[PDB]
């Protein structure tokens, strides 16, 4: 019916301790059919990851938005663009496309890497600056996940039990999903280095 | 009609462009300012002054505020200063306020400002703002930072520099008076002493403008109960403080 | 909402009730509708509060810019602003505007402008929801050049029976009284206009 | 080239000799003015000078209504005058309209002042050759005086004066306040202004004044009024009963 | 959502929640919708999300670079006819209820700007949609002349009471304070509604438990040294 | 160089085009404004060239609204730009404001044209001189507006070759009537000052246009002295000059 | 704020002993310090201590251990400082020889 | 009025040729010099500061070298405001490029846009030209390393060794006599540091003075690290060539 639920998907992000993680199911097809999980939506800029659901057309046209950007401001600063202010360049660049609206959900993860803090960031639609230092849930089964999430997250997690806690939020969430169902990758992200895990996940 | 879109800045047949030579004369035909960059903060200082005694000082601002980490001064043009100041102050807020929804870094602020005076260099119906800044400023990841932009519309970092009349014995007397551990308290007795090799006139807190990038003030803060953020790490020294640390000399 | 001005001896009463609604909730029912664009030369808003005050706006930057250069504007003068820029907005915004000024040659003087933008010059003007009730009650009962406290009373026992038939109209009864004198308000609270 | 001071071009001295042609034609119409804040007041004196009897005297005037708060005064051409006294109007009513209070003269002074550079700066315009003086008297800053000149220059006062003879009344101002050793006379009342105003312009133009001879401006509390030649006359009284 | 400003002669209390809401599902646990437009001028916002925050950027920049060409400090009316121009041009389809609130050189203010572009005045102002259960409570407790003391209790049960009478609010009650000639004082987390009941068992689990169809390893963080 | 344009300026506060403009004006024919108590009364010399000419069929007499009359010398083909110009604007002054415009509001505007054709490179300042009043419900104004866009208020204004003659009996006028006089006495007065403002310009034979806005005669509308009333004042003047 | 009333403990005084004492133990706080201000504050403390007569040695031994420590612990600027009022109270007591020898060696 | 003003600096001379832009030329050789030496491992890029003062900061500055992108850095030689502008106009291209194809831009094609752009200002529109000189260092698969010079003009030639700036002339005999075809990357580096200790415009050359920055293959699964040096590794290898 609306556009971002022809194309589905998921993203769910929890922060630990020192550390975070941000997760995906790698669908992607147009109303029944799936197409391809040769697609992954979460791309990264420097050390700022960014998950992204709703709209096929926008993910992909955000990802090179954000990422023309992300280039002029390397070059020109001479560091590594921060999570902290690529989620104030989200809201903007959002929100002067007010009217044609995006119909998308950014989830932005990352380690602040002065201070070792962890910090994750939410959107969806035009704008919207969804705080938390818990999680952030998006996509077309925001509701499965919310459930998973919100029991499961003890604060402050060792990345070992942030991966297990994580790999089952996406897993039980996704085969109650009708939207979901073809694969999954979890990235297990230390402000030192970046483990990408795809898991096993039954098929549709 | 008006057909002034002919660039009226053009080079020279015996090279280098001469709108731009007669420009910077004029910088040295000001008034004198100078900056010493110390570790923990930077310092700004320079003369006030007017037509006639019987004007004010204090409705009179050479050293101004661009962002609360940064100041400018300058010496030069008073008039073409003032424009220079307020489109310094437009243009980061609309392209870094706007799209990073926070204040630009020293380097990135220079920069913005340099593009100003090159299309006053570039196009008809402009010749160059006849000024130079200095920029002192402090951002977090690269601490504290000095600048010279000056009429060309390049930008130079200095460890210490001075710009305006006095300028050419300035810098020789500021050459043997750098450290390289220079602390703020320091700083500010020596940028005083060497304005008063270069200035005459009747010094008090009154007629000597300081500003400081030092450090952070929560008290200029305008809120509490935030302990995230911090206040301005710019300070406009008033006339009171001064007038201890003139007696300190 | 019920705003009327009246003529009188020596200018003008203005009048009305400070009730606002949006919907059934009254958003603010202290909220003032007498508007001073000038001076001399007041107003009264109804219809839509955001349509009339963008216009109060414009049409107080076009008397400012009158008197720097021109001297001070006539009531005829400052309407006729109104009327112009209610033309241009008719089918896009909304605007019930009673305009009624002190002149210190013709005495006070009342315009109305609805919502198309024309003008009618008037001895007594009613306009809002609060209008289509006290009708009557204003034609039978006036005579022109009646004294100050006739007019106090007049536009207090019309306003009595805005405020006790429509509902959308209510709290205080102000007024802005234009004179020679000057510019006086008055309250009228509830348990004063009920009895009277 | 030949061409280096048609346009705002720098010269080998680094200068615009241009704009300084501005400051030359600034005294052609010879008028002076002083201008003195008192304790709660500003008070501002000019001359008027008719050259034939077959003029209307009321119309010929230098003091011009800008808000009814900020007054000007202006020496120097009447064309350039009037384009000065229309573009202030301009910005007055602008200001109400976006912040929804009266302009204040101190953003009057900033705003008159950066569009002087503008016209220094484009290789097509002329500047305005009038120093305009602008008095008001404001609540967050007090009384105040701002000169601003065809530069775009500009600086506060204590009093200043304007007009080709103007270095004499810098003689009997400098004098005045080295005796009372404050920026502005304690004085409480507008009318007792007027009277010193007059004795320093009698003392340093070395000429007695008439009722039709003056024209003078006073800025109070929340208005801003001229007053008439009946008024003037008056104060003139006063002055000779001290 | 709900926002309650309560002006007395000393200064302004303008106190909101942090519960935001997409739909039936709760959006953000803790968000702080009291935003600066100046330090001197706090407001909150009701209604849509991204169109609050949004604004305030605007605005809050705009305010900025006006007050530095003015060498005053800013006025609160200033902020709220910013405000008004702005949303009338979009004709209402940008959906602001703000509550204005602020001490400048003209002494302590409160004012509403709503979602079409009308503005009122009062010295108890409720806006938002969990405004009539605030607004009920006010009427029978206040009086002018309250202190910063008295003021104080009655917004925070106000919306503590908003809580109880609303799906939208809920979670921390968040109060500003700004008295005149005084910093702006947040405080934050005046008052906790309830603390999160404690959960019976523990389900952190083994490790191992999830299963690894492939997995690779690339680091992003830097690029290939010498 | 310095000395021939607009633009430029000189650091003798001359602007040598402007000054030249007036120059252009010295070439017209005599036009004479005559304020009376009711109203303003204009008058102007028209040459008659050739025999050949149709009589009584120019007007150098134009209308602007209908209540301010204008006429001008000068170059005749620059002024009627000039007139164009001013019914532009009281058009647009007329339905804006739903009044008939104020005259010292008229000459806000005029003013402001001719003044901005001194701060481009690509005009010329227009080099006429108008003379224009009427009735308004402020009373009857009357204004002479310079090429230079300088002008004031007057009980008598003249500009043309023959301005030397006239002004000195319009001063003549106002001390035989210090108090005024009628607008229906002062057409025998416009006939009598035009008829002697030809002896500096007897090379050629003319025809004398009289026009007057009274509110007594009039109804406060801008109309042409014509018939009867016209030939006795021809006669009149015709007489004394004889 | 502490130095600064310390400078009334060392000499105001009255001529004692005590005042004698006091200025070799001024010498010893100037090294705890041990910063930028106390260059200018030095000079102030010995300045008093002339002004007012307590053992003609002693004056001469106070300016010579702080010219010691103008090299060594503080910079070149306070030992030229020290150094021409060292010249002052060889010229006024009368030593024009020494005084002479002290002035040229400055002086290039 | 204004056309009796107006300059007329585009129009040909009597020899077909434009004084602007030779008067461009003219002026670059008083601005400091910028050298590449193309290795066949690497590219080194050798500039020398036209200015320098011990009261200067030299340290944070990187004002003759900029990166346009992470694979072509560019040294700069000329009117610094000027070439500020194109230096954000060819970023603002090379992201573009990176938009449309997903993929980063051959050398080639930019090296052509900016010429282009330079071709404008001295063809029409009464302007002066944009004074700045640029090597081109950069590597692609598709034609490997390669390095570029461009004029005021806008017009460009390839080169196996090349100097801009301040005695051009000179710069080149030297080049060709001391050139093999295939060096390292150090022999390079030796080479670009020799030339400029003979060439320097005061007689010493120091570290501080010399912003220098490479392009290696000493990046492994062939990429290129692009590495501007700091200047306490650029006195490292100064002391290695025996200079200083």
């Amino acid at each position: 019916s609306d556009p971002s639920s022809i194309n589905g998907g998921i993203v769910v992000a929890m922060t630990g301790k020192d550390c975070v993680a941000i997760a995906c199911d790698l669908r992607l097809g147009s109303q029944s059919l799936g197409v391809s999980n040769k697609f992954e939506k979460i791309f990264h800029y420097g050390h700022v990851f960014l998950g992204i659901t709703g709209l096929a057309t926008d993910v992909t046209t955000l990802n090179e938005m954000f990422r023309y950007k992300t280039n002029l401001y390397k070059l020109k600063e001479e560091r590594a663009i921060e999570p902290e202010t690529f989620t104030q360049l989200v809201s903007s660049s959002l929100y002067e496309r007010r009217f044609g609206p995006y119909f998308v959900g950014p989830v932005v993860a990352g380690i602040n890497s002065k201070s070792g803090k962890p910090f994750i960031a939410g959107f969806d639609l035009i704008g919207c600056i969804d705080e938390a230092k818990d999680f952030i849930v998006s996509g077309t089964a925001s509701d499965q996940l919310f459930g998973m999430c919100e029991s499961l997250y003890e604060p402050n997690l060792e990345p070992e039990d942030l991966f297990e806690t994580i790999s089952q939020a996406l897993l039980n969430a996704a085969d109650r999903d009708a939207l979901s169902g073809w694969g999954a990758v979890v990235y297990i992200i230390k402000k030192d280095e970046v483990v990408k895990r795809y898991l096993k996940m039954r098929q549709d | 009609t008006d057909r002034y879109s002919f660039s009226l800045t053009t080079f020279s047949p015996s090279g280098k462009l001469g709108q731009i030579d007669y420009a910077l004369t004029a910088v040295k035909q000001g008034v004198t300012s100078l900056g010493i960059k110390a570790t923990n903060g930077v310092v700004i200082a320079t003369e006030k002054k007017s037509s006639s005694p019987l004007a004010m000082s204090e409705t009179l601002s050479k050293v101004s505020l661009l962002t609360p980490d940064i100041g400018a001064v300058y010496s030069g043009m008073g008039p073409d200063y003032r424009v220079l100041v307020d489109k310094s102050r437009k243009v980061a807020h609309t392209s870094y306020k706007r799209i990073y929804g926070e204040y630009p870094p020293t380097k990135l602020l220079v920069s913005e400002v340099a593009k100003i005076m090159q299309e006053a260099t570039q196009s008809g119906g402009v010749r160059p703002f006849g000024v130079s800044l200095l920029i002192a400023g402090h951002d977090e990841f690269n601490g504290f930072s000095l600048y010279q932009v000056d009429p060309s519309g390049s930008y130079f970092p200095w460890k210490a520099t001075a710009i305006g009349k006095g300028s050419v014995a300035a810098k020789t007397f500021l050459e043997k008076r750098w450290n390289d551990e220079l602390e703020l308290e320091d700083a500010i007795h020596i940028a005083l002493l060497t304005l008063k090799e270069s200035v005459e006139g009747e010094f008090n807190g009154d007629t000597i403008e300081l500003a400081i990038i030092g450090d952070e003030n929560p008290d200029l803060l305008g809120y509490t109960g935030i302990p995230t953020d911090k206040g301005p790490r710019f300070r406009k020294l008033t006339s009171q403080e001064i007038n201890d640390r003139l007696e300190a000399l | 909402t019920s705003i009327m001005a009246v003529t009188f001896k020596d200018g003008v009463i203005l009048g009305a009730d400070s009730r606002t609604t949006t919907g059934a909730y009254i958003a603010n029912r202290v909220t003032d509708k007498l508007t001073r664009v000038h001076d001399k030369i007041w107003c009264c808003r109804s219809g839509s509060a955001a349509d009339t005050q963008a216009i109060a706006d414009i049409v107080q930057y076009h008397l400012e810019l009158y008197t720097s250069q021109y001297g001070t504007p006539s009531t005829e003068t400052a309407a006729s602003v109104f009327k112009e820029l209610c033309y241009e907005n008719k089918d896009n915004l909304t605007a019930g505007i009673i305009v009624a000024g002190y002149d210190d040659k013709n005495k006070g003087e009342v315009y109305t402008i609805p919502l198309g933008g024309s003008v009618h010059k008037l001895p007594y003007a009613i306009a809002g929801s609060g209008s289509t009730f006290i009708y009557g009650y204003c034609d039978k009962n006036f005579r022109e050049n009646m004294s100050k406290e006739e007019t106090v009373d007049f536009i207090k026992h019309s306003l009595s029976q805005a405020i006790k038939w429509d509902g959308s109209s209510g709290g205080v009864i102000r007024m802005v009284v234009l004179t020679a004198a000057g510019v006086e308000r008055l309250i009228f609270y509830p348990d004063e206009y009920e009895q009277l | 080239a030949g061409y280096d001071r048609h346009i705002t071009i720098f010269s080998p001295e680094g200068r615009l000799y241009q704009v300084e042609y501005a400051f030359k034609a600034t005294n052609q119409t010879n008028i002076n003015s002083l201008a003195v804040r008192g304790k709660d007041c500003t008070v501002v004196i000019s001359q008027k000078k008719v050259p034939d009897k077959l003029l209307d005297p009321t119309t010929v005037s230098y003091i011009f209504c800008i808000s009814r708060t900020i007054g000007m005064v202006v020496n120097g051409p009447i064309p350039d005058a009037r384009n000065a006294a229309l573009r202030a109007k301009a910005e007055a009513a602008e200001f109400r309209y976006k912040y929804g209070y009266d302009m204040p003269c101190d953003v009057l002074a900033k705003r008159m002042a950066n569009l002087s550079q503008i016209y220094t700066q484009r290789a097509y315009m002329r500047p305005l050759g009038v120093i305009l003086t602008f008095v008001s008297v404001d609540e967050e800053l007090g009384p105040s005086i701002y000169k601003t000149d065809p530069a775009g220059y500009y600086v506060g006062y204590k009093a200043t004066a304007t007009g080709p003879k103007q270095q004499e009344i810098t003689t009997n101002l400098e004098n005045h306040f080295k005796k009372s050793k404050i920026d502005h006379i304690n004085e409480e009342s507008w009318e007792k202004v007027v009277e010193f105003a007059i004795t320093h312009m009698i003392d340093a133009l070395g000429t007695e004044f008439s009722k039709n001879d003056l024209e003078v401006g006073v800025a109070t509390k929340d208005k801003f009024f001229t007053l008439s030649a009946e008024n003037i006359e008056e104060r003139l009284v006063a002055i000779a009963e001290q | 959502t709900t926002i309650v400003g309560v002006k007395f002669n000393n200064g302004v209390v303008i106190a909101a929640d942090t519960r935001s809401t997409q739909g039936p599902i709760v959006a953000d646990k803790n968000c702080a919708k009291l935003h600066r437009i100046s330090p001197k001028i706090w407001c909150a916002g009701a209604g849509t999300a991204a169109d609050t925050e949004a604004v305030t950027q605007l605005i809050g920049s705009n305010i900025e670079l006006h007050s530095l060409y003015t060498s005053r400090e800013p006025r609160v009316v200033s902020a709220l006819q910013m405000l008004k121009q702005h949303l009338f041009k979009y004709q209402g389809h940008i959906g602001a209820y703000l509550i204005v609130a602020g001490v400048d050189p003209t002494g302590s203010h409160l004012f509403s700007i709503h979602a079409h572009g009308s503005t009122d005045v009062g010295y108890y102002l409720s806006l938002g949609s969990g405004s009539l259960a605030a607004m009920a409570v006010l009427e029978s407790h206040w009086k002018q002349d309250l202190t910063k003391e008295e003021a104080i209790k009655l917004a925070s049960d106000a919306i503590q009471a908003g809580i109880w009478n609303d799906l939208g609010s809920g979670s921390n009650v968040d109060v500003c304070v700004m008295e005149i000639g005084k910093d702006a004082e947040y405080l934050r987390n005046y008052l906790t509604p309830n603390v999160r009941e404690e959960k019976q068992k523990s389900y952190k689990f083994p490790r191992g438990t999830t299963a690894v169809l492939k997995e690779s390893i690339v680091n992003i963080c830097d690029i290939q040294e010498e | 160089g310095y000395d021939l344009s607009n633009s430029v300026f000189s650091p003798d506060g001359r602007n040598f085009q402007v000054e030249y403009a007036v120059k252009a004006v010295e070439n017209g024919t005599t036009s004479i404004g005559i304020k009376c108590n009711d109203g303003v009364v204009f008058a102007v010399e028209k040459l008659i060239t050739s025999k050949l000419l149709v009589p009584q069929k120019n007007v150098k007499i134009q209308v602007v609204d209908r209540h301010i009359g204008c006429v001008y010398s000068g170059l005749i083909p620059d002024g009627r730009h000039l007139v164009n110009r001013g019914r532009e604007e009281a058009a647009s002054f007329k339905k804006l404001y739903k009044t008939p415009i104020p005259i010292p509001a008229f000459a806000d505007r005029l003013g402001q044209y001719v003044q901005a054709h001194t701060l481009y490179n690509s005009v010329r300042p227009f080099g006429v001189s108008t003379i224009f009043g009427g009735v308004d419900k402020n009373g009857a104004h009357l204004y002479m507006l310079e090429p230079s866009g300088s002008y004031w208020g007057y009980k008598g204004a003249a500009t043309g070759k023959g301005r030397q003659s006239a002004k000195a009996e319009l001063e003549k006028l106002v001390d035989h009537h210090p108090e005024g006089l009628s607008a229906r006495e002062a057409v025998k007065q416009a006939a009598k000052i035009i008829y002697l403002a030809h002896e500096d310009n007897k090379e050629k034979d003319f025809e004398l246009e009289i026009s007057w806005c009274s509110l007594s005669e009039t109804n406060g509308l801008h109309k042409f002295v014509k018939g009867d009333l016209l030939q006795e004042a021809i006669d009149f003047a015709q007489k004394e000059i004889n | 704020t502490s130095i600064l009333e310390l400078g009334q403990l060392y000499v105001t005084m009255g001529a004692k002993d005590k005042l004698r004492e006091f200025i070799p133990h001024s010498t010893e706080y100037m090294m705890q310090f041990a910063k930028s201000k106390t260059v200018k504050v030095l000079k102030t403390l010995i300045e008093k201590f002339e002004q007012v007569p307590d053992s003609l040695d002693d004056q001469i031994f106070v300016c010579e251990k702080s010219i010691e420590f103008a090299k060594r612990e503080k910079r070149v600027f306070l030992k030229h400082s020290l150094s021409i009022k060292l010249a002052t109270l060889h010229y006024q007591k009368k030593q024009y020889k020494d005084s002479l020898a002290l002035i040229n060696d400055l002086l290039r | 009025g204004s056309r009796r003003y107006d300059s007329r600096t585009t129009i040909f001379s009597p020899e077909g040729r434009l004084y602007q832009v030779e008067y461009a030329l003219e002026s670059i050789s008083h601005a400091g010099t910028a050298i590449g030496i193309m290795a066949s491992d690497g590219i080194v890029l050798a500039a020398e500061r036209k200015v320098t003062s011990t009261l200067l900061e030299q340290d944070t500055s990187t004002e003759k070298l900029y990166k346009l992108n992470d694979k072509i850095a560019v040294a700069v030689a000329g009117l610094t405001a000027d070439a500020e502008i194109l230096i954000n106009t060819a970023r603002i291209h090379a992201q573009n490029y990176l938009k449309t194809y997903n993929e980063d831009i051959p050398v080639e094609i930019l090296v052509r846009r900016l010429s282009d752009i330079k071709q404008g200002y001295t063809q029409h529109g009464g302007l002066r030209p944009f004074g700045v000189s640029f090597i081109y260092a950069g590597y692609d698969d598709r034609y490997g390393y390669q390095l570029y010079t461009s004029n005021p003009s806008g017009n460009y030639t390839g080169w196996k060794a090349i100097s801009v700036g301040a005695n051009t002339s000179a710069a080149q005999t030297l080049l060709q006599m001391d050139y093999k075809d295939d060096m390292k990357v150090d022999d390079a580096i030796e080479l670009a540091l020799k030339t400029l200790s003979k060439t320097t415009d005061s007689s010493a050359l120091t570290y501080d003075r010399l912003e220098f920055a490479t392009i290696r293959k000493g990046a492994n699964d062939g990429e290129v690290y692009q590495k501007i040096f700091k200047p306490q590794e650029i006195k490292d290898i100064l002391v290695k060539t025996g200079i200083t």
